[PDB]
Parts: structure tokens; sequence; C-alpha cells
């Protein structure tokens, strides 16, 4: 009975570590995706004017 | 009758209890997939960001 407590505390501790690495991941991929939407935009704009 | 004597032998032995196992399973399944989807979307970020 106490190894389903102690594994329940480490299961929530492990969630929280990675709910914050998928913060951060969800932060970076959303700066990815408007630097490639920036430089897609930009790009066609050169061309069109080129 | 002889092997039912020694049953009772060995549960003299031997003690061992339960009172909240079943109760805390269920919690424990539930964050065992909490656990896993978050690693699941973890991955699929970190993939995805590379």
């Amino acid at each position: 009975m106490e190894e389903l407590s102690e594994g329940i505390k480490e299961l929530n501790d492990l969630l929280i570590q990675r709910k914050k690495t998928l913060d951060d991941l969800t932060a970076q991929q959303k700066n990815l995706q408007d630097t490639v939407t920036t430089f897609e935009t930009i790009i066609s704009e050169l061309y069109d004017v080129l | 009758q002889s092997n039912i004597s020694e049953l009772h032998k060995i549960l003299r032995k031997k003690g061992i209890s339960t009172e909240q196992f079943e109760l805390q399973n269920q919690e424990r399944e539930k964050l065992t997939r909490e656990l896993d989807k978050i690693n699941i979307q973890s991955d699929k970020l970190t993939s995805s960001i590379k």
C-alpha cells in the first residue's frame, strides 16, 4: 500500500516537470512558427518586388 | 483436512493486511495515463521543434 502512494507522488512530480518542459517547448515552437512565417512572407514580398 | 491445517499454520505464521490498495489503484492508473499523455505530447513537440 505504501509503494502505491510513493509511485503516485513520483508520477505527479514527473508530470509537473514534464508540464514545465512542455510549456517551454510550446513557447519555442510558437516562436519558430512565427519566425518561419515571417521569413516566408518576407521572401514572397522580396520576390514580387524583384 | 491436512492441507487445510497446513494453510492454517501458514496463516498463523504470516500476517499482512489490506485497507486502501484498490482505492488508490485507480488514482495511480489515472496519474499514469496523464503522465503518458504528457510525455507523448512532449516527445511530439520536441520532434516538431527539431
